[PDB]
């Protein structure tokens, strides 16, 4: 258990080296990995299940998850110039979040500020 | 009559080449407007035309009278129905124009950004027919959060436009709510989505 929550710290460490200094897809790829949030459908919920079983440590991480999801998100979605476009995705992938970022704001910082990166 | 034909004329010796312009704002009435109208189209006068219909709207019913035939909505004469069915021609042009557009922007923000709310009504109803329903997301104008709420009870659309339409969370669970609890059919996925929507609004 221990070494589990080592090794997820370590992922998201390495999430912030390359959050940033560009490499907005990679970002992405790398959150999903950790499965901590909510990628696929409106599933959303089960990560709400498994939220309060979280360890205090990581418990505490998921402000930051969560916005930086929001913000490659964005950057990546920035509306493209003029063939195959899914923009669908990583947009799906910003909902499931919000919902996410809905169910559990109280027991959060209090910034669902995500709102703000959210829209443009 | 003579007058008209001098408007035409006046359009006309605009068509060849600001003044004409200004001049026929004056002239401006009726049908005849209608062949006019593409005249000024010629010298992309596409923005001014629209503020050109309107205000020929408001000239001849002045003022009002038409809101009130709506209320009623009677078939008899009720307020006349003639106001309305004159304006509605109007209307039918500043949106007969408006597609011909498709400098896009300068002509649809006069638009909106006109007072008249049977306007802007039916300026949706026409979006509405166009599928252009997702742009009403966007408009901005004052006149819209009450064209929503009437239209509120495939109408379902305007409602998915509605909660979505609200930022605040409150208004938009309470749509949604409705939109669950509402008697069109709705498959019960679809209604569970509304309530794990509106219900996330907590």
């Amino acid at each position: 258990f221990v070494d589990s929550t080592f090794y997820l710290l370590l992922d998201l460490i390495t999430f912030f080296d390359e959050y940033h200094s560009g490499h907005i897809d990679r970002a992405f790829d790398i959150i999903e990995r950790l499965k901590l949030v909510p990628l696929n459908q409106e599933s959303v919920e089960e990560r709400v299940a498994a939220f309060r079983n979280f360890s205090d440590e990581i418990r505490h991480n998921l402000s930051e998850v969560l916005l930086a999801t929001m913000n490659i998100l964005f950057t990546q979605f920035k509306r493209l110039k003029g063939i195959e476009d899914r923009d669908s995705q990583l947009r799906s992938q910003a909902r499931t979040l919000i919902t996410f970022a809905g169910m559990i704001p109280y027991r959060t910082s209090g910034d669902t500020n995500a709102r703000l990166v959210q829209m443009e | 009559d003579a007058i008209c034909s001098k408007a035409n004329e006046l359009l006309q010796r605009s068509r060849q080449v600001r003044e004409s312009l200004k001049e026929y704002q004056k002239i401006s009435n009726q049908v005849d407007l209608s062949n006019v109208c593409a005249q000024y189209r010629q010298v992309r006068f596409y923005e001014g035309v629209v503020e050109l219909s309107l205000t020929a709207a408001e000239k001849k019913d002045p003022q009002g009278l038409g809101l009130h035939f709506y209320k009623h909505g009677e078939p008899e004469e009720d307020v006349g129905l003639q106001a309305f069915q004159e304006r509605l021609n109007s209307y039918k042009c500043i949106t007969d124009t408006l597609q011909e557009l498709v400098e896009a922007g300068h002509h649809f923000e006069q638009m909106l950004k006109l007072s008249q709310r049977l306007f802007s009504i039916a300026l949706y109803n026409w979006l509405i027919q166009v599928d252009l329903a997702d742009k009403l997301l966007q408009v901005a104008s004052p006149f819209l959060e009450p064209h929503l709420v009437r239209m509120a009870k495939r109408y379902m659309d305007l409602l998915w436009r509605y909660y979505e339409k609200n930022r605040s969370f409150s208004n938009a669970a309470r749509v949604l709510s409705r939109l669950a609890d509402m008697h069109t059919e709705i498959s019960l996925q679809q209604r569970l989505e509304y309530i794990a929507r509106a219900i996330l609004s907590a």
